[PDB]
Parts: structure tokens; sequence; C-alpha cells
């Protein structure tokens, strides 16, 4: 039993049948050759070895055929144009034989090999081109926070010429391989229990939605049960599908999963621009990487705007000088202070509050949530300190051994 | 037979080396400043350092200067071992300067071994543990042993790479074809110097006194001719080594070139048989076609834009679609070569309206399906 699959079984039967053709042909035409022919009385002899003949076979058997070692007896100059045509003949019988066994090869088999502190994240469903081309641009934007992660592609059939393109084209950081979240095999060569996270992709424009969230609920259901605590990150296109996933026994979005809803979200950005013009773009900018790389030509309102899309979001913890405040208070200091813009905080019993009201306090070791130019100009607000840097006027020295 | 003096220290650096790799791995089973320089190594390999990058653009021109040395070794003609005394003999001493380097770089990626077993059983490692250690037998035993130098071939598979790096290769195309070309150039280089060495030693069976004094060219030559399947019989091998490696390269070849048939036939067939850009000559006129273009369609406006009388005035008629045009409108446009364009593209693409001149021609006429399922749609 130490070959399995079909492919292995021609493949030894070709081969061996290769080899007993050549090594018999070759005492063949020895034994003519260093006989001599009846004809010249067995006096016309060649003395090759059996090496020799072995050889020469080779030599003609590849068409090749160099001329030094040349055939003389009338027996083995017969024998020779009839080894020719019958090795022409067996040899195009199995073109296509060798053309199929060829050809069945995956060209994206394989598994990945986890290099030890190198973290990835795992996808799978709807890849194509442009699903792929819209995600990636932001996972692998040119700045990331200075953070790098492999991305791992999974999925059944081939990736088409224009994804292979952009898969050569990072390859340094990607890779694709023929498989399906639905088997546990394949959930092992990607080794989902190493990778951090596990991000699912639906079609957009599916003719029958209904039946894509089905099936994308599907993996999260293979996912979780292959390994229970795994984060997962699923895109849905309807609203009501989402009731699907809460039943699910391993689903849970304080511990940390998570959601996303085409049509949630998609209808509810139009929304909120019918209550307010343009807040739809405010939104699209503030939740995605965007390169602030000002230029001479561009014009006045164009510069203002970019370094408005230059603009994210953050998180932070918020320094000991905060205590007990009102929000309006660290709202008012974070901006003319820190020079921060302050949304929202978390509150204990988790829930998360945007612009709260004078009658609440900030309480010690809140999470807050700012808009600013990177997380390093964010940190300002978890060292900042009301006695001992209050006094500054260059931010750029807050972080300090004075608390 | 001076020869045997120089492979041994191969030999004994592969060996002693695996054997030490062998004795780490048991103990450690049958039982950290390092961290830094492991990391730091991988970078410098990585090249995403600039020095890094540098660094392997530099190990790759020095391994392509390393062979001409090899060459110019080879073309002092005389037997496998041959010298006269070092001492400031002719430029002998560069290639135990790129040598020491080479040994240096593969510290370093030791270093950055990660698996230390699959890192010293390496193709690379193998070229490395050829080529480093006979050059000190060299300088040290005041002789040269032409020996298997030419491996450092190899490194021209950094190619690829490089010319990525340089970004001087775009599309997944020309990626695989500088593959492929560098693989092929890299095979047939160094598998010369392999039947060089064999027929200018003659083989152990005939005591090395069986020799052909092929210059390193022949041998190169004979290769092709032999891999071609054309094979004159002008320079045949007569070693049983040579001959033996012969029948090996010829089905290595073969089994190789095979698996690669359907490659190339599918970067030959990618190619847009009707690519490129429309030129302006200068006071000719012309005027622009989209949309359903069809051999009919075609036809019947073709037959009076292009009547054998228009009231005697010439202008060049230029067509853009996505796809291929047919057999029967191709016909018709081979029919009219002089006076008609055809462009793969569309006109949705402001790239395709300037390979078409837009702006220089003087009108576009836009064409449509008379017999379209929903013409709502088509229009």
């Amino acid at each position: 039993n130490v070959l399995k699959t079909s492919t292995l079984i021609r493949l030894v039967q070709l081969v061996v049948s290769f080899v007993s053709l050549w090594l018999t042909a070759a005492g063949f035409l020895h034994l003519l050759e260093n006989s001599g022919d009846p004809f010249f009385d067995f006096g016309n002899a060649q003395h090759l070895t059996y090496w020799e003949c072995l050889y020469f076979l080779m030599v003609t058997m590849s068409t090749v055929g160099f001329g030094d070692i040349f055939a003389t007896t009338v027996l083995g100059r017969t024998f020779v144009v009839i080894f020719i045509m019958i090795f022409i003949g067996l040899f195009a019988s199995f073109i296509p034989e060798i053309a199929e066994i060829l050809g069945k090869r995956q060209k994206y088999g394989g598994s990945y090999k986890k290099e030890r502190g190198k973290r990835h994240v795992v996808v799978c469903g709807y890849i194509t081109f442009d699903s792929v081309s819209n995600f990636l641009k932001d996972f692998l934007h040119k700045d990331r926070e200075d953070v790098d992660v492999e991305i791992v592609f999974l999925h059944k059939g081939l990736p088409g010429l224009e994804l292979e393109g952009l898969l050569k084209r990072h390859f340094t950081q990607v890779e694709y391989f023929w498989g399906s979240v639905m088997d546990a095999n394949d959930l092992e060569r990607v080794k989902i229990q190493e990778a951090d996270a596990c991000l699912v992709l639906a079609n957009k424009y599916c003719q029958d939605p209904d039946q894509e969230d089905a099936a994308n609920i599907m993996r999260v259901i293979s996912i979780k049960n292959y390994h229970s605590d795994i984060k997962v990150i699923v895109q849905l296109l309807q609203y009501h599908n989402k009731a699907y996933l809460l039943n699910i026994p391993s689903w849970d979005w304080k511990r940390g999963d998570d959601a996303v809803c085409v049509a949630e979200l998609k209808l509810g950005f139009i929304a909120q621009s019918c209550l307010a013009p343009g807040f739809s773009t405010l939104m699209a900018n503030l939740f995605t990487m965007r390169s602030y790389k000002p230029t001479p030509e561009m014009s006045q309102w164009q510069t203002d705007y970019m370094r408005g899309t230059g603009m994210e979001m953050y998180t932070e913890y918020l320094s000991s000088a905060f205590n007990a405040l009102t929000f309006p208070e660290a709202a008012e200091l974070c901006f003319s202070k820190l020079k921060l813009l302050l949304l929202a905080i978390e509150v204990r019993e988790s829930t998360l509050a945007i612009n709260p009201g004078p009658k609440v306090k900030i309480e010690n070791a809140t999470q807050g949530f700012f808009i600013a130019e990177s997380a390093e100009e964010v940190k300002r607000a978890f060292y900042y300190c009301k006695n001992c840097h209050a006094n500054v006027s260059d931010v750029r020295q807050i972080k300090k051994c004075k608390c | 037979r001076q020869w045997y003096s120089f492979l041994a220290s191969s030999l004994v650096t592969f060996g002693s080396g695996l054997v030490v790799i062998i004795i780490y791995r048991i103990v450690l089973w049958l039982c950290g400043w390092m961290t830094e320089a492991k990391d730091w190594a991988g970078e410098l390999i990585s090249g995403q350092t600039t020095t890094g990058r540098i660094l392997v653009g530099l190990v790759f021109l020095l391994s392509i200067a390393s062979l001409i040395i090899y060459f110019i070794d080879a073309s002092t003609n005389t037997s496998v071992e041959t010298c006269l005394p070092w001492s400031s003999s002719t430029t002998q001493q560069v290639d135990l300067a790129f040598n020491v380097f080479f040994m240096i770089y593969f510290f370093i990626r030791f270093v950055a071994a990660n698996d230390k077993l699959w890192f010293w059983v390496e193709l690379f490692s193998f070229v490395d543990y050829f080529t480093i250690p006979p050059s000190f037998v060299a300088i040290y035993l005041d002789r040269n042993w032409l020996g298997l130098r030419f491996l450092r071939a190899l490194q021209l598979m950094s190619i690829p790479d490089i010319l990525t790096y340089l970004n001087v290769l775009k599309t997944s195309t020309l990626i695989r074809l500088v593959q492929l070309v560098v693989s092929f150039v890299s095979l047939w280089l160094t598998a010369a110097g392999f039947l060089h060495l064999l027929e200018n030693s003659g083989d152990p069976f005939f005591d090395f006194g069986n020799a052909q004094h092929l210059t390193y060219w022949e041998c190169l030559y004979f290769l092709m001719v032999t891999m071609s399947t054309v094979g004159f019989g002008d320079i045949f091998a007569t070693t049983v080594l040579g001959r033996t490696f012969v029948v090996i390269f010829i089905m290595i070849f073969i089994g190789l070139f095979a698996s690669f048939i359907p490659e190339i036939a599918e970067i030959l067939g990618k190619r847009q048989k009707y690519g490129g850009s429309y030129k302006k000559e200068r006071g000719k006129r012309h005027v622009v076609v989209c949309g359903y273009i069809t051999f009919d369609s075609v036809s019947n406006f073709l037959k009076d834009f292009l009547h054998k009388d228009r009231e005697d005035v010439d202008v060049e008629i230029v067509f853009l679609h996505k796809g291929l045009p047919g057999l029967e409108l191709e016909g018709l446009l081979k029919r009219h070569f002089t006076q008609v364009e055809y462009f793969w593209g569309s006109v949705m693409d402001a790239n395709d309206l300037e390979r078409v001149k837009i702006q220089e021609a003087d009108a576009c006429l836009v064409l449509a399906n008379k017999y379209c399922q929903d013409p709502d749609q088509e229009d």
C-alpha cells in the first residue's frame, strides 16, 4: 500500500513498463551485434558491451542520434528500424496519458507553516479580484500604524488571472490555498488554532441573499465547531440573518466575535446623510486608512480636505488626571491642552456612551475614543498629569515619570 | 593525482557541521543574546532594510563576477589540476576574497536558519560546501584543481526577485518568463561545467588515462546540440562517467521540458492579437467606431463609408471593441487593411480613448444591435 491515488498508480505502471522495454531491448540488440549474422557467417560482429547497447537505445529513443555507436549487422539494423517505429507508436499512445497525469496536479496545494512570532489571519468565502482588492488595499495599506501580519486565503478552485496578478504583486505578505473551511483537514493545513482571527467574505450582488447568508453562516458553524475560542468576523448581506449567529453556542460579541451587515451599514450611511448632508463621507474616511500626501499643485480646498482625510479613530485609557471630571471638562482638556478630539467613553456592566451629559463623571481607568493623526499622538491622554505637566506648552514631551 | 586533497575539504566541511547539528538536537531531545542577532540577520536577509537589500544585490553581482574568474581559469587550457606558484600571481586571490565574503554571508543565514537541519541540507548550502573549502586548499597547497567552482552560477536564480525589487517587470507573464529563462540558462551553464570536468579528467576505471581535452566552450555547445535533439556527432563523449551523465541529462531535460510545455504554451497564448495604439500621421484624418461591431453591422456601414467613390476624400476608420472580431469581420478587415484598423479596448476607459487619440479624431460613431432582446438596455 506504498502508493494510494490513481495518478501514482498509473505513473508507476508507465515508468516500470518503460525501463522494462529499455533494459530488454538492449539485451536483444547486444546479442545480435556481438553475434554477427548468418548471411555473413557470423564474421561481421561488433564487440559492443551491453552498456553501450543500453546507452545507444537511449540515444536513439530520445531521437538525438550522435552516430558514435552505429549498428552494422543486418539483423541489428532491422531491429533498430523496428525499435524506432514501435517506440514512436507506444510513446504516441501514451502522450495523452502523460499529459493528463501531469495536468492533474493542484497548483495551490500544500500547508501554511507558522513562523513562530509572525501572526496571521485567515480569509474564506466569496474570494474574487474585486472583493479581495477593496479589503486588501486597507488591510495591506502602505501604513498600518507599523504592524505586519500575513494574510492567508483559502478557496476551492483557482483564483483567476487578475487575482493571481494581485497575489504575485504582494507575495511576501499573502498566501492562497486550494481548500475549504468546511473540512477540518483544511482548518489544520491553515493552522486555524494559531491564526489569531478568521474573516469570512460574501457576494454583495448574490441573486438570492438568503442562500448566500445561509452559506456564510454554515461556515461560521464549521470554524467555531473546530476550535471554539477562535475570533470570527463575518460579512452578512441582510439584517435578519444576524439572528442565526446568536444561536451558535460559542458565538460571543462581548468576548469579541462580530458580524458586519451590508444592508445595515449601506442604508444606514445614506440615512444619516439625509439628516446631515455629506456626513456619509466624514464617516467613510474616519473609519478607513487614507494617505495624507500634500503637494503644491493641489488646490487650497484639496489640501484642507486631505488633511481632514488623514484623521483616524483610536482608543486609549485616560490618565488618573481625568479622575472625577465631568465629560465636558475632559473634552475641553483633551482639545485645548492635548490637541485631541474626545468623542466617547467606555463606562461600567460595560456600555459605550457618545457625548455624555454633564451629569456623568469620568471614572478611573475608563477607555476613551479619540480622533487623531496616529496612535502615538493619542498616548498623551494616558500620560497627562494635572500636577506635573499641566504647565507645559509644547505637547511633544507630556510622557514622563512625574505623576 | 592531487585532486582528492581539494574535494575532501568540501566533504569534511559538510559532514562535521551535519554531525554537530545532529548532536545538538539529540542531546536537547534526550535531556538569550542570540535573539537580537537572530532577527537582525533575518532583516538583512529579507532586504526590507535598504542595507539588507543592497547587500543581497551585491551578493548577487559578486556571484556573477566569481563565474568570470572561473571562465578565465577555463580559458587557461591544460589539465583539470594545473598550476604555477601563487606569489603575487595573475588575479587568483580575488576569488579567495569572494569565498570568505560568501562564507560570512553563509554565517548570517546560519544565524537566521530556523531549522538547522533543512538549512544544512539546502541547495545553496551544497554550493557553499563545494566552492568555499577548496579555495583555501588551492592557496595552501600552492596548486589549482579547477574543481566544482562553476556551481556558483545557480545564484543567477536571484534575477526574478532582483527585477521585482527594482520593479522592472510587472505582469505575471513577464515574471514567469524570466523565472523559466533564468532556470534554463542556470541548468545549461552548470551542466556544461559538470561534463567538462568528467571528460577532461578521464575516469577511475581507466585510471584517468582516457580523457578528452574538451574546452568548456565545446561542452556548452555540445549540451545545446544534444538538448535541441539535433546531435551532429562531431563532439561525442567517451568517458563512462561522461556517457552516463549525458544519458541522465537527456532524460532529465526531456522531463523538465515536458513539465513546462503547457506553461510555455499558456504564456505564449496570453498575448493580445489586437493590442497597441493608433499613430496620427499628421494631416491624415480619422473617425472612431465603437459598440455593436459585428460583420453585418460593419458591412452595411463600411460599404457606404469606404464606397469606391466618396466625392474624392479619404479618412482612416478605426474600430475599438473588447474581445476578438471573429473570422468574417477579420476577413473584411484584411480586405481593407490600408484604410481600416481594429483595437482591443473600450470607450469606457480614458486610457483607450488616449490610445485611439480621440482628441485628434474629428468624430466618433457609436453603433447598436438592431435586434437586441431588450432595447431599453441597449440604448
